[PDB]
């Protein structure tokens, strides 16, 4: 549907998704609305890494909140 | 279970020396603007004025007994101030026997009047030993203790920024998260961010003040929004119930005491039925139980509601049970009629009519039927 992304900024985007994206587009979407390169972004939720799947896989759902923090090179 | 016994001692000797000996506090409402009358009359009252024995009447109404009256007035009372109509509450999202305070309750200029007005009903309820017709959640009742909530709270508030607050707590976060003690919400068609703590928007959140962080924005999640008329109700209820009497309370004992027991026993209640026109043995009977057996708790809190209008019974349970005129328990009267009927209640009786039906899914089937939600 439509999921939302508490960023390390305390940002709260919201972000127009799909299920039938995956997280890399996910990271794009990111790169859309404040520029975050994906190699930097390390997305969390149900307290666990999101390996680059769908949103539609991880248990994720409509109208949701991850956390995305700062993956450190 | 004995130590609530204990607790409970303590509490009525400590409420019993607050009381004045001398005066009583005076209430004379009509049944139709129980609410508005009831709110006129107690907000011109002191503090101390509400410890003083009650005395309520009823507009035109000689009662039975005062303490009956009393007990009906707190009731319809406290039914209509929490009613979601005036604005002051709101059904939790997935519970109807939750309310929460409404966020949007200012469209009434004076609401934090009637929230102050509220928070002294239930003092009063708890001060003189009567019941709130209602129920809030367990972290409204832990904010109305002073407690702090506490993270575990959040798993049903908030599951997404639940996990969010635990995998900060759990993980490292130099380097990785550049958080603030400053925090932002959607507040009508907007967002407004809202410091933590003084200068929480020039703090940043580190490894050694991320759980301060984590218990204020918890904290916060609950009252945002709701805060001034948590406030005032609070300030209410603490003016009739100071609040150091409730130091050795937990939240669930705080709502047995003010709003009685949820959880309804069949077996308790079997033993404090009686019966009318019918016998222990009579299918009628048996049927009943039967289907009061296999009522989930939902089910068996509407039969209640019907037959007695509380979805609730006092501490003593089902032998407690009060009617008009002091007690009366839980009666099945056997009725003389058409076997298509639907049970009626008789709510001042706490008595139930039912026809002579022919099966137990008949009986089962028009059960469930009468006691439909309104
Ligand atoms: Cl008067
Ligand atoms: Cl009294
Ligand atoms: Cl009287
Ligand atoms: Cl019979
Ligand atoms: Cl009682
Ligand atoms: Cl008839
Ligand atoms: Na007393
Ligand atoms: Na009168």
């Amino acid at each position: 549907m439509l999921i939302f992304v508490w960023t390390f900024k305390g940002n709260t985007i919201t972000l127009e998704v799909e299920p039938s994206d995956t997280i890399e587009n996910v990271k794009a979407k990111i790169q859309d609305k404040e520029g975050i390169p994906p190699d930097q972004q390390r997305l969390i939720f149900a307290r666990k890494q999101l390996e680059d799947r769908t949103l539609s896989d991880y248990n994720i759902l409509k109208e949701s909140t991850l956390l995305l923090v700062r993956r450190l090179r | 279970k004995r130590d609530l016994v204990q607790k409970l001692k303590i509490l009525r000797q400590e409420l019993s020396q607050q009381q004045p000996q001398a005066g009583h506090c005076r209430i004379e409402v009509s049944r139709e603007e129980i609410f508005e009358e009831s709110y006129r009359q107690v907000m011109k009252m002191r503090p101390k004025d509400l410890w003083k024995r009650l005395m309520i009447k009823f507009r035109g109404e000689e009662g039975l007994d005062y303490g009956g009256v009393a007990r009906e007035w707190l009731y319809l009372l406290s039914h209509e101030m929490l009613n979601p109509y005036y604005g002051l509450f709101q059904y939790s999202r997935d519970d109807i026997y939750t309310l929460q305070i409404n966020p949007d309750s200012a469209v009434n200029p004076e609401h934090l009047s009637y929230f102050h007005f509220v928070g002294r009903i239930m003092g009063m309820a708890v001060f003189h030993g009567h019941y709130i017709d209602g129920g809030f959640t367990l972290p409204f009742y832990k904010q109305l203790l002073g407690k702090s909530i506490t993270l575990d709270d959040m798993e049903l508030v908030d599951p997404d920024l639940h996990n969010s607050l635990v995998w900060i707590l759990e993980n490292d976060i130099t380097g990785v998260l550049d958080h603030t003690f400053c925090v932002e919400h959607n507040a009508y068609g907007e967002i407004i961010q809202h410091e933590l703590k003084p200068n929480g928007k020039s703090i940043p959140v580190n490894e050694e003040n991320k759980k301060e962080y984590v218990r204020l924005y918890v904290n916060w999640r609950f009252l945002r929004g709701i805060e001034a008329q948590f406030l005032a109700l609070q300030k209410g209820f603490n003016e009739v119930i100071p609040q150091h009497l409730l130091k050795t309370f937990d939240e669930k004992e705080l709502e047995l005491i003010i709003c009685g027991l949820g959880k309804i026993d069949v077996n308790d209640w079997k033993v404090n039925t009686r019966l009318k026109h019918c016998t222990p043995d009579s299918n009628i009977v048996k049927w009943f139980w039967k289907a009061v057996e296999f009522f989930d708790e939902e089910r068996r809190a509407r039969l209640l509601q019907f037959v007695t209008g509380s979805s609730r019974v006092p501490l003593q349970g089902f032998k407690a049970l009060q009617g008009a005129a002091g007690p009366r328990l839980f009666t099945i009267h056997q009725i003389d009629a058409c076997t298509n009927n639907l049970p009626k209640a008789h709510t001042c009786f706490n008595r139930i009519d039912i026809p002579p039906y022919e099966s137990y899914e008949k009986l089962y089937e028009k059960l469930l039927t009468a006691i439909e939600e309104t």
